[PDB]
């Protein structure tokens, strides 16, 4: 009712595209750090950027 | 009616005051003056839900409606009341007509049509584009009243088709030939739209060139 | 994989009290009762924290301490094949692309689009999943 | 020396707002008093270069200090634990919903401009026997006995039994100040009484902010519905004269266009405009018959004209 | 764009929602497509480095 | 940049026969002649109606409507002063609704010109407006408001 323009569908849609690409990267990062590691890298001495 | 006045002043003030004041004059660059608009434009407006617009844009677009039946009604009593103009049509009842408005005959409605509405919209009331940001919305939502209210007013850069210009027996021509492209299957398969050249050759090179495509590097090989 | 899990475990743990303290104090205190949205996405945050903080639990206990995750661990101790990590791949812009014209198509409520961004996106996510294991042409 | 420590903040003009600006001093006091620490430490450890004295050692290499972070861990959680207490007791008297307003104010917010209903009024020394009308409160219940279907649909309504187009949460008044776009409502209050404002959104959510009141409210579409406390009092308000307020949510296009005046006039000045409203006068009318501007004297109306350079 | 418009109380060369949109985009635009999608740049860049 | 400070939609008139005439305080809305016409013109000596509508715009007011006459003389029956933040209207255009269906001060201020001069449908014929503010050129239209087609003779080939 509010704003019936196409931008604004657009705008929800691009979101959730570019929504998925940022889950997608957490998944990586996430999955990286618990399983891809140096082989003396612990947990509690990997970088604090990390 | 009074009540029907009352309701519609109601609604008004705290629908649409910001756009053409309460006297309904319009306001300068923000909204067209209503006076004179008639029932017949604020229910094809409303209803169609395009109206309480909340951008000012090439075109406004349509939207689900904003106000029910009564309450249409009621915008629409109290701007003709204040303006007086085209009201809606109704039946027997009372109720906003729409199977009355079926013209019986088909061929005269879609030469009508042809010559006077596919202009723009389409051979078989499809949308059309229009000069800048503007278009014509494809007819398929439109039930008899809105369509017959939308020839009778001229909303936005469509031809306002008075009743001495396209008769009520026209119109409901115009209408019934509307309602029969809209709800009629494609003969044929699936109809892509209603374009013809864009879409085939569209579903050409994506189905029948991936197809071949596709089966010419199943049958041949790679090198 | 012991830190791995217990991470997890400790955000599950402030997650389920943070959700049971919502839900009390907006079952009793709010305007309306349970609040039944930030109830529930609590509610499923701390399930999203038990899901994995289980499964790295799991993992740890079946797993024998890893060179990474062993202190005094050396170089050569972890030192070995590594597993297959894909080389270069043109399967992922393709699979944007789908998802962005079933995106599109959304938006625009363009039915036939929808459909043909959907046909992409399998199309896209089939060759990125076969991509590694196509066997040659057999003529 | 307070206006300026303020940060803009305007003197208050009831005794909620008072209560809140003073609050807004101590917390500022508190927020500064941390940041000019902070920044002497940042400004002081920049002291702390690479002294071309210092030869092939490097610093003290310390890090953590246990001693240090707890302390340092623990002095936050008492500044913040007071600012909550002090946030506290002021927030109780943020609607202390005094169950005999002096007058109720219904305002009904809609898309780019306001409405102001005058509910009711009722004042302490005792007059203005005056009510709100709502006869106008017709639902939009879809009960039909049947629909698109032959039978056994029945459809009673989407929402809870009713159709979204329904505007029964809107209440009307018989005095009804509903501003115009190219008028600016003036919504007219008893000075030194208490102001009961119960607020509704006929379209879209946005913000009712009088910016001198020190508060503001979203007014909702359906604040009942959507468990929203939408109606907050005033204990009283000092200060007589205009005060601007303004529109603090998205409202749509004109959402910058929404600003109204709450001018607070006398007790007498109100008893005269309520009996010239109540005989057929305009809100410009009453206020000229009571002596004061009409229109809207900290804001205008400004133009409707989409801007400067669109050719009239 | 908001800066100029805003700089006088007139409209000078910006609309209503010509503005509306530009607060939407730039706060859009700045979190979801520069503030959240470089967190993932820096991540890619350093984290298996790191 | 199709919704900036130019923009169709905004700048749009509404789709009504009757001119608009925003000059001065008071505005005027959908200005047309009612003139029912059978042949090329309407004769001189016959009465049609001017209707429109008077819409006061500051609420501080111009409910004067002193003469608003030109070539025709146009006479305002039951004229009254009517136009205060609110609207006059004149006549009772083609579809208005009798909001009230009773007398009130007679007519509501009915408008009506002996032309004194041949008009047809389609052309433009200048009326000055004048209120105790000032006057304004209108240059009002002639509309059919809702009388359908007067059925033009079968054609007879040759
Ligand atoms: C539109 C979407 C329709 C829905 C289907 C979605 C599934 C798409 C899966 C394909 C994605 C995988 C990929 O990219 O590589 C496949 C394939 C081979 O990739 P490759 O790994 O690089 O080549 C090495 C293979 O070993 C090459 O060895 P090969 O040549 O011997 O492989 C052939 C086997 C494997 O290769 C394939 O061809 C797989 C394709 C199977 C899907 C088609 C059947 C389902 C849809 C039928 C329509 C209903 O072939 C078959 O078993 C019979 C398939 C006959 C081809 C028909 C394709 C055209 C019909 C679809 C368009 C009509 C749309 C109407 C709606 O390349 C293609 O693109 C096939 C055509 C794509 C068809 C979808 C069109 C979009
Ligand atoms: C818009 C949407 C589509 C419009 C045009 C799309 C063009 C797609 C063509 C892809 C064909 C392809 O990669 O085939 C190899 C590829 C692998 O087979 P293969 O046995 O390795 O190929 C034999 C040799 O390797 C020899 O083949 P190759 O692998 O050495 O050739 C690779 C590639 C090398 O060419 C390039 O690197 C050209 C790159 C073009 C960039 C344009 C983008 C510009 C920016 C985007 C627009 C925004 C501004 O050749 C081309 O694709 C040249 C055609 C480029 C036309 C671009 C039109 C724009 O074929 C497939 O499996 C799929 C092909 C299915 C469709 C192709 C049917 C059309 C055939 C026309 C040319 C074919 C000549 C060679 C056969
Ligand atoms: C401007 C820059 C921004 C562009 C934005 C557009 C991005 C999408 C277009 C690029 C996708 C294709 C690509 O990256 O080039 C691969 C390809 C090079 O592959 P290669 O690994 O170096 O091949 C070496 C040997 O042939 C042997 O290498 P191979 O073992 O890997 O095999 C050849 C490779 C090569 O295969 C191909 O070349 C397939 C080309 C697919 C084009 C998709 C067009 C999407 C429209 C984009 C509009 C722009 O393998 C195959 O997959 C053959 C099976 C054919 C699969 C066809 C699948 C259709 C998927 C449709 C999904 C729906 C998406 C809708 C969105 O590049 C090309 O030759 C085609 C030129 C680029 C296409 C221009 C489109 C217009
Ligand atoms: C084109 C070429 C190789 C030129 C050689 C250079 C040369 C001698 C140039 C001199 C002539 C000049 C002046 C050329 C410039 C412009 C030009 C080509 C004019 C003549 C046009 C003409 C008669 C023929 C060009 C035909 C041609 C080669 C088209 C591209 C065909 C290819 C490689 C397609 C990709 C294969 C494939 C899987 C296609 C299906 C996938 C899709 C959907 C591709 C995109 C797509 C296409 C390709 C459509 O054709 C189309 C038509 C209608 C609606 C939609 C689409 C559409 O979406
Ligand atoms: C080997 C060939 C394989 C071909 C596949 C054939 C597909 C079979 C489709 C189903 C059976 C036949 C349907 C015939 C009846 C029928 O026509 O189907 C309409 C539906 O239509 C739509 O909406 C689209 C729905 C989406 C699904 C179909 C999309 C298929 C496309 C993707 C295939 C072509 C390839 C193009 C690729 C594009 C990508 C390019 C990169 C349905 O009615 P409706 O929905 O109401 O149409 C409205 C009137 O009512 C209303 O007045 C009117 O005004 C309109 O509003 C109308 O839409
Ligand atoms: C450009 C010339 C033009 C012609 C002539 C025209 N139309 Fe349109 N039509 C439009 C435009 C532009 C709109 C958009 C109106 C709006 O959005 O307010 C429209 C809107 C409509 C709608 C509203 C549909 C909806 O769902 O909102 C209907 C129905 C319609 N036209 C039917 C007709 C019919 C019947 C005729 C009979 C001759 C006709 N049109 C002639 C351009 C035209
Ligand atoms: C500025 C926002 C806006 C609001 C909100 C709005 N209008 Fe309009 N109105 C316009 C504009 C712009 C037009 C002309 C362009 C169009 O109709 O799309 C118009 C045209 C109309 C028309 C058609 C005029 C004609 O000559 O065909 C009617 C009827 C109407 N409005 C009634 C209403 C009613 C009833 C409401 C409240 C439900 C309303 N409007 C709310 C701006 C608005
Ligand atoms: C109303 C006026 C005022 O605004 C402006 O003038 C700003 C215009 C900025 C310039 C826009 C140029 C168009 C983008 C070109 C991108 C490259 C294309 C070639 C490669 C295919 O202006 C206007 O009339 C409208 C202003 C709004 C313009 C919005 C542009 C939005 C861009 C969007 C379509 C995505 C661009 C794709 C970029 C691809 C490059 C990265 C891969
Ligand atoms: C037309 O109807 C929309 C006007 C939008 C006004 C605001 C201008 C935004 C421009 C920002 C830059 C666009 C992207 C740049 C890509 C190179
Ligand atoms: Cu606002
Ligand atoms: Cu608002």
């Amino acid at each position: 009712i509010h704003s019936p323009g196409a931008g604004g569908d657009l705008w929800i849609m691009g979101l959730a595209v570019g929504g998925l690409g940022t889950i997608l990267g957490g998944v990586n990062m996430i999955t990286t750090v618990v399983c891809m590691r140096a082989p003396g890298m612990t947990m509690f001495r990997m970088p604090i950027f990390t | 009616q009074s009540a029907l006045l009352r309701t519609g002043k109601q609604l008004f003030e705290t629908s649409c005051v910001s756009c053409h004041g309460a006297n309904l004059q319009g306001v300068p660059d923000r909204g067209p003056s209503l006076i004179g608009t008639g029932e017949a434009a604020v229910y094809f407006q409303v209803s169609t839900g395009r109206m309480p617009a909340m951008r000012g844009e090439a075109q406004a677009p349509s939207k689900p409606p904003h106000f029910d039946e009564s309450q249409i009604d009621a915008l629409g009593a109290y701007v003709q009341a204040n303006g007086g103009g085209p009201t809606v049509p109704r039946d027997d009842h009372g109720a906003v007509a729409q199977e009355s408005l079926i013209g019986g005959d088909v061929a005269r409605g879609g030469d009508l049509f042809r010559l006077n509405c596919a202009s723009c919209h389409n051979f078989t009331g499809k949308g059309g584009a229009l000069s800048s940001g503007k278009y014509a919305p494809d007819l398929g939502d439109a039930n008899p009243a809105q369509i017959y209210t939308a020839m009778l007013t001229g909303p936005q850069n469509m031809p306002k088709f008075s009743d001495r210009q396209l008769t009520p027996d026209e119109k409901r021509d115009i209408v019934a030939y509307v309602r029969e492209s809209a709800e009629t299957p494609s003969y044929g398969g699936y109809g892509l739209g209603g374009f013809g050249p864009a879409p085939e050759g569209m579903a050409m090179w994506i189905i029948g060139m991936v197809a071949a495509i596709g089966v010419a590097m199943w049958i041949g090989s790679r090198a | 994989m012991h830190i791995e899990a217990r991470l997890f475990e400790i955000l599950t743990a402030f997650f389920a009290l943070a959700a049971v303290v919502y839900a009390v104090l907006t079952a009793m205190f709010a305007t309306g009762g349970v609040e039944w949205a930030g109830t529930t996405a609590l509610v499923l945050t701390t399930g999203l924290t038990l899901i994995t903080g289980t499964f790295f639990r799991f993992v740890a206990r079946r797993l024998d301490t890893r060179p990474e995750d062993y202190e005094d661990a050396e170089i050569s101790d972890g030192a070995g094949e590594l597993g297959f990590f894909a080389p270069h791949s043109w399967w992922p812009i393709l699979i944007s692309l789908s998802f962005s014209t079933a995106a599109v198509g959304a938006a625009l409520w363009l039915p036939w689009l929808i459909a043909a961004g959907v046909a992409f996106v399998i199309t896209s996510v089939c060759g990125l999943v076969f991509e590694y294991y196509w066997g040659p042409e057999k003529h | 020396w307070s206006d300026a420590l303020a940060l803009g903040w305007p003197t208050g003009i009831t005794p909620e707002a008072k209560l809140n600006r003073e609050l807004w001093i101590g917390s500022v006091i508190a927020s500064f008093a941390v940041g000019a620490i902070v920044w002497g430490l940042i400004f002081w450890t920049s002291a702390f270069h690479r002294k071309k004295a210092t030869d092939t050692e490097l610093p003290r290499q310390f890090g953590y200090n246990m001693p240090l972070e707890l302390t340092l861990t623990v002095i936050p959680f008492l500044i913040i634990s007071v600012l909550f207490y002090f946030t506290v007791v002021v927030q109780e008297r943020m609607m202390h919903k005094d169950p005999n307003p002096e007058v109720v104010i219904d305002v009904t917010a809609f898309q780019w401009n306001w409405k102001f209903g005058y509910q009711k009024i009722a004042f302490a020394d005792g007059s203005f026997d005056y009510d709100g009308a709502d006869p106008e409160r017709k639902e939009a219940m879809t009960s039909r006995p049947e629909g698109k279907d032959e039978h056994g649909i029945e459809k009673v309504g989407p929402i809870r039994g009713m159709t979204p187009e329904d505007r029964t949460y809107l209440n009307f008044d018989k005095i009804e100040t509903l501003g115009t776009s190219s008028e600016i409502p003036v919504l007219v209050l008893p000075a030194g009484k208490r102001i009961e404002f119960v607020l509704n959104s006929a379209d879209v959510i946005h913000g009712f902010w009088v910016p001198e009141f020190l508060f503001k409210r979203d007014v909702l579409p359906e604040p009942k519905a959507n468990n929203s406390d939408n109606v907050f009092q005033v204990s009283e308000i000092q200060q007589t004269g205009a005060f601007v307020g303004r529109c603090t949510e998205m409202c749509g296009t004109f959402h910058a266009m929404m600003n109204f005046e709450v001018r607070v006039v006398e007790p007498n000045d109100f008893k005269a405009y309520i009996d010239q409203r109540n005989a057929g006068k305009t809100n410009a009318e009453a206020l000229a018959a009571i002596n004061q501007p009409p229109l809207a004297i900290t804001t205008e109306p400004f133009e409707s004209r989409r801007g400067e350079l669109v050719p009239q | 764009f908001m800066r100029t418009e805003l700089a006088m109380p007139g409209l000078q060369f910006l609309s209503n929602e010509q503005f509306n949109q530009l607060f939407t985009m730039h706060g859009t635009v700045m979190l979801l497509f520069y503030a959240t999608p470089i967190v993932f740049g820096f991540a890619n860049l350093v984290l298996p480095l790191q | 940049c199709s919704a900036g400070q130019i923009s169709q939609t905004t700048t749009q008139e509404p789709a009504v026969n009757g001119v608009n005439a925003q000059a001065g305080q008071v505005s005027l809305r959908n200005v047309h002649l009612r003139a029912p016409q059978q042949t090329d013109y309407v004769e001189p000596g016959t009465t049609v109606e001017l209707l429109f509508v008077a819409a006061n715009d500051s609420t501080e007011s111009n409910k004067l409507k002193s003469i608003t006459s030109d070539v025709g003389e146009v006479t305002l029956t039951g004229d009254s002063t009517v136009p205060a933040d609110g609207v006059l209207i004149v006549g009772e255009p083609d579809g208005q609704i009798q909001a009230v269906e009773n007398a009130e001060a007679a007519d509501a201020v009915t408008a009506e010109v002996e032309l004194t001069k041949p008009i047809t449908n389609g052309l433009l014929y200048d009326f000055t407006f004048t209120f105790e503010d000032g006057e304004t050129t209108v240059a009002v239209p002639i509309s059919a408001g809702e009388q359908p087609r007067r059925p033009v003779p079968p054609a007879g080939p040759g």
